[PDB]
């Protein structure tokens, strides 16, 4: 994983600490990024999620 | 006396439409005098008003 400040992740624990901005996706051969495996896919879930968190009736 | 009436195809307002010196004083809730913010939504809602359905959104 790449960084939005063109930094890799070695270790897919700086996660935990915060939340990261990544770079845009690309095609160029000399600057090529792809979409991560989970990309997109996790958001009516972060949608649903964030909102048990605001709400604290519970 | 508290009532709410949630009517579709409103029919009840004639039963409670009594004569103005009866001194009843009934708050009709119609499509054009109902004043609902659409910014107290919650996200639910606010993603069926607005991203809608019916297509797989890129």
């Amino acid at each position: 994983p790449k960084l939005s400040n063109g930094e890799l992740v070695e270790n897919r624990q700086i996660y935990f600490n915060e939340k990261l901005e990544f770079t845009s996706s690309n095609t160029s051969k000399a600057t090529k990024a792809s979409n991560g495996p989970f990309n997109g896919e996790f958001n009516r879930f972060l949608s649903r999620f964030e909102t048990k968190l605001t709400d604290k009736r519970l | 006396s508290h009532i709410i009436i949630f009517d579709i195809h409103s029919e009840y307002k004639s039963a409670f439409e009594i004569d103005k010196n009866e001194d009843f004083n009934l708050n009709y809730l119609d499509v054009e005098k109902l004043k609902l913010p659409y910014w107290l939504m919650n996200s639910e809602e606010l993603e069926t008003l607005f991203i809608e359905s019916n297509e797989q959104n890129s």
